[PDB]
């Protein structure tokens, strides 16, 4: 009884990941499908940072502040 | 006037659309503005609205009507699309004198 | 009046400042207490949806009328939202003010909320979330909020993912009619008469209805969160309890963030006076930054420590940074030292209120938090009245606090807080 | 207390002259801070591609120490006063700039000219500063906007000193030595190429008085008389395509050739572009939007952003649009561009021009409303005007533009001139330059 199934009743197939690389000869129960999972925007890359002198000034230190606007762009302030 | 509304019933019942089960508000013509007003449609509207589309092109493909008890009549064929109608004729319009302007 | 800020209080507990500088710029401004504190667990986003829906149609002027004229003006209408309160800026031509009020006034009272207009803006809410969260600092300090607070204050300032496409116009109409309410509201404005807004605030803002829900009290509760997700740099926020706006202690524990450093003066320098960035540097060779994180709000606060640092260094610059404030909470500090931070924190807060759009900010908040106006002399007045025992006994309460860690990067090396 | 009698009540600036010819300038403000800062006529449009990088070098280097005080000495004052502390550099200027209150002006004028005159470039620093450079240079790189509006000045400049970016090539920062940045520091900074701008609760009186106890001795004078001059550079039609699919968006900038600094058509090409506008994708006005670009940017999901931009040298200058798009709406991104453009040039109306007017009324007040602003307005205006333009004069000029000039002046700057185009990312979209061009005229009119 050195073993998940053995020992966990019914969180077996929760705790043991089984993958099917070459399909059997039965069918197997809970077939399941993905659907159709949304995109994240693309956005523009935000920037690196490789030197501490560019490094500094993003820490933040004061609460977190949302702006938007009719004409100005959706700000956040630190 | 009582007589206006008998001969409005009359010429109701002379267009043809209650016997397909329709209303005057699914009659009538799909233009840019009806467009935006079937858009703005709840979603319970939009599915009757779209049951009755397709059982009476089901209909006059079967060259049939439907039975007289289940024809609509003209006390309950309710005005549901109007509110919607006109709030996007009154939007076109507001955006029509500011391009005038 | 420009020699001073006129001020009055209505019946029925709407706050009414101004002040005629006889600016070219007129700015009117409408501070609620409406932010994403007083979403429960059901209407989450509510508020970033009514941010975001500050331009829809409303009774009284469409949102095609009040885009156009407002853009016709030239003008700028804005929202500035915290987790407190909410903020409706309008900017524009003193000939045009009167018209610009009333398309706020119609925009905050009575928005109609057609649902096929917010059922258009939820993917602009995901869109700005996307964009709010292009950098990592949002997204730790949300983070440090959710793990720090068990309710009132662990709501999201941005929309959940699963919410979008679930907030409803009926949700919307309940979040405004219990917290737009004139008891939690004040209309303050810059270059215009009080007279005019008096007027106008009697003739919109009369028929709310009184202080609404009050809120759940935000409850402190630790512990910590770590999300990998393999950044090139490692970012991590180690805060505990603080005092609340308008205390003596908040005074201190802001001292003592400008003591340990509230971030750079100079651009691409070392940050030499800073005693964080100094511990750090003292042992390391790698790019780093570390400065103190304060946020007070009107129950409870959170200060502590912020360091972005790289993923091998990063055990090394928490525990060099949680060290330099455990000396500082032990007694090493000397007075020049607090009086430079003091100086830090006069500067920081003049060049807040010489702006005036921070000026308009500071105006608002300050009428919603204490129905009075403080003076900038007054102010620096208690900012210098500040002791520094009080700031090592703010240092001591941060250091024996429980802790509350929002930790991101590749966290191979970063400890835990069982660990500091 | 209409928008004519406020900006009456604006306080006028006021203006004098050292011995030696530098300019000291002063707006007074009922703020408790002021913004003293100095800016120095000097850039990389004075660099002749042998220290392209020292005027980046020196803004690197000026606070790292001086003579008085060494090392990090200057720093600790700063810190010390509280003071917040900025500098940058465009093609044409080298600004530093303090902010700092009222109570601490002699100390900020004393840093601000040891800075500028007794900066101490130690070797080591050097080092240091050179490797903070390229590493700055690399992120530079990997950020998006700055590497095409860089192409697009060069591309547009090409063969000028007009082309070469402020930071420089990384084979000049790597081979510039000390010399040259002495060099540098004793032919550019001069006295009176320098102004000393102060904005806020400041005397210009005391003011004087400490320019003359600090900036009076900067010697004027050459070394062996080497007296530079300003050559115009040459405005061309040309682009440059950095096609590197993997990115995500696409940032493409299209400009022309400007006015320059002290055409009165500055008034009116800024009015025209407030006509054009400026979008983001995260703009609340939606469908609705009054500019018509950004109307139809949103109505068919073109662009992630657009911005119109008017940038002016010594006579010349970069006037265009930049926008950043997904690979598949650059070509319907640029003809709609061209389409706005020319319905500016060919049919423009008197309330889209009213409405453009207005709102460069709000954004030059909106950019006017603080001290750090002013003092950089007046830094900029003595260095490019030779005077500062007041408030009054300039909605003079709002009142003078009118639709039928705008006209005239849109079909004589963009209509049927060749362009430059950088572009930059997944372009394959982007027409060629022959389709810019027949989008660059109409065949209509």
């Amino acid at each position: 009884m050195l073993s998940v199934a053995a020992r966990s009743g019914p969180f077996a197939p929760v705790l043991s990941a089984t993958s099917r690389g070459v399909a059997g000869a039965l069918r197997p129960l809970l077939q399941g499908a993905v659907p159709a999972a949304s995109e994240p925007p693309v956005l523009d890359v935000k920037r690196p940072f490789l030197c501490r002198e560019s490094l500094s000034g993003q820490a933040a230190a004061r609460p977190l502040v949302a702006t938007v606007g009719l004409n100005v762009p959706a700000s956040v302030r630190f | 006037s009582k007589w206006l509304d008998g001969f409005r019933k009359w010429y109701y019942n002379a267009a043809g659309f209650n016997k397909l089960g329709l209303m005057r508000d699914d009659t009538l013509h799909e233009t840019e503005d009806v467009k935006e007003a079937i858009r703005r449609l709840p979603e319970d509207l939009y599915n009757d609205r779209m049951f009755r589309i397709k059982r009476a092109l089901d209909l006059t493909m079967r060259h049939q009507i439907l039975p007289k008890d289940q024809w609509t009549k003209y006390e309950e064929d309710k005005f549901y699309l109007e509110p919607y109608l006109k709030e996007v004729i009154r939007e076109r319009k507001e955006r029509e004198e500011w391009a005038k302007k | 009046q420009p020699q001073d800020l006129e001020f009055t209080k209505l019946p029925n507990g709407l706050v009414i400042a101004s002040l005629e500088n006889y600016a070219p710029l007129s700015r009117i401004g409408l501070f609620v207490k409406a932010g994403s504190r007083y979403e429960d667990s059901n209407n989450l986003g509510t508020s970033h949806l009514l941010r975001l829906a500050s331009s829809l149609t409303t009774k009284g002027a469409s949102s095609f009328k009040i885009t156009r004229g407002i853009e016709a003006v030239g003008g700028k209408l804005s929202v500035t939202a915290t987790r407190e309160n909410m903020a409706y800026t309008v900017e524009g031509i003193r000939s045009d003010i009167e018209i610009l009020m009333e398309f706020l006034l119609n925009v905050t009272t009575a928005p109609e909320f057609r649902r096929w207009e917010v059922a258009a803006l939820r993917s602009q809410l995901k869109i700005d979330k996307a964009v709010a969260f292009q950098n990592s600092q949002t997204r730790i300090i949300e983070n440090l909020h959710d793990v720090a607070y068990k309710n009132a204050l662990a709501n999201p300032l941005y929309c959940p993912d699963y919410r979008m496409g679930k907030i409803t116009s009926e949700e919307l109409h309940y979040f405004v009619q219990n917290h737009f309410t004139s008891a939690r509201m004040a209309l303050v404005g810059l270059g215009v008469s009080h007279s005019v807004l008096k007027q106008v605030a009697e003739q919109f803002l009369n028929m709310r209805g009184g202080l609404g829900l009050a809120g759940a009290k935000a409850k402190y509760r630790g512990g910590e969160i770590r999300e990998q997700n393999g950044d090139n740099l490692v970012h991590a926020a180690i805060v505990a309890e603080s005092a609340a706006i308008g205390n003596a202690e908040a005074n201190a524990f802001s001292v003592l963030q400008h003591l340990l450093g509230a971030g750079p003066h100079i651009k691409r320098g070392n940050n030499t006076t800073s005693l964080l960035s100094q511990s750090v540097a003292k042992g390391s060779h790698q790019p780093f930054d570390v400065s103190a994180f304060n946020a007070s709000y009107s129950d409870s606060g959170l200060f502590g420590i912020y360091t972005i640092s790289q993923a091998a260094a990063a055990g090394e610059v928490i525990n060099a940074a949680y060290n330099q404030v455990k000396a500082v909470a032990q007694g090493n500090l000397s007075s020049a030292d607090v009086q430079a931070a003091k100086n830090k924190l006069k500067a920081g807060y003049l060049m807040s209120v010489e702006t005036s759009e921070g000026f308009l900010s500071e105006i608002g908040s300050q009428a919603l938090a204490a129905g009075s106006y403080m003076p900038p002399s007054t102010v620096l007045q208690q900012i210098d009245s500040v002791a520094d025992a009080d700031v090592v006994k703010a240092a001591k309460k941060f250091v024996s606090g429980k802790k509350s860690m929002a930790a991101s990067g590749n966290l191979g090396h970063t400890p835990f807080l069982d660990e500091l | 207390a209409t928008f004519a009698q406020a900006l009456q009540s604006v306080p006028e600036t006021q203006v004098s002259i050292l011995d030696n010819g530098l300019r000291v300038a002063s707006e007074q403000s009922s703020h408790a801070t002021c913004t003293v800062g100095v800016w120095i006529d000097a850039g990389s449009r004075y660099e002749t591609e042998k220290n392209n990088g020292a005027g980046y070098f020196l803004e690197h280097l000026a606070f790292k120490g001086t003579k008085n005080r060494p090392g990090n000495a200057l720093e600790k004052e700063v810190e010390s006063i509280g003071a917040h502390l900025n500098a940058y550099s465009t093609r044409e200027h080298t600004a530093y700039l303090i902010k700092a209150l009222s109570k601490d002006l002699p100390k900020v004028v004393e840093l601000l000219a040891d800075i500028v005159q007794n900066s101490s470039l130690e070797d080591s620093q050097i080092e240091k500063e050179r490797d903070v450079i390229l590493r700055e240079m690399q992120e530079n790189d990997a950020s998006m906007q700055n590497v095409v509006f860089d192409y697009l000045h060069a591309t547009a400049f090409q063969g000028t000193p007009l082309a070469q970016a402020v930071e420089g090539p990384s084979e000049n920062v790597r081979r510039l030595s000390r010399t040259d940045l002495t060099d540098y520091l004793n032919r550019h900074y001069k006295a009176p190429r320098m102004v000393l701008a102060a904005a806020g609760g400041v005397e210009h009186q005391q003011l004087l008085d400490l320019a003359q106890k600090h900036l009076s001795s900067v010697s004027r004078v050459y070394e062996e008389d080497a007296v530079p001059g300003l050559t115009p550079c040459r405005f061309t039609g040309s682009e440059i395509r950095h096609r590197d699919d993997a990115l995500p968006l696409a940032h493409v900038a299209i400009a022309v050739e400007g006015p320059g600094w002290a055409n009165p058509d500055n008034v009116t090409l800024q009015v025209a572009n407030a006509i054009i506008g400026h979008y983001d994708c995260t703009y609340g006005g939606g469908v609705h939007l009054s500019s018509p670009l950004a109307s139809v940017a949103v109505a068919n999901k073109l662009c992630q952003s657009f911005q119109t931009f008017n940038i002016s040298y010594s006579d010349t200058g970069l006037l265009g649009a930049h926008f950043v798009c997904d690979a598949m709406s650059i070509d319907d991104m640029v003809f709609f561009l061209q389409g706005q453009w020319m319905r500016l040039c060919t049919s423009a109306t008197e309330s889209e021009v009213t409405r453009g007017k207005n709102i460069l009324r709000n954004a030059l007040v909106s950019h006017l409303d603080g001290t750090t602003p002013v003092c950089e307005d007046i830094g900029r205006s003595l260095l490019t005007y030779g005077r500062r333009i007041p408030l009054a004069e300039w909605e003079s000029r709002i009142q003078e533009v009118d639709a039928q000039m705008l006209r005239d002046i849109c079909s004589k700057y963009f209509y049927d001139q060749c362009p430059a185009v950088a572009g930059y990312g997944p372009i394959e979209q982007l027409p060629d330059y022959n389709r810019i061009r027949s989008g660059m005229f109409w065949l209509r009119f």
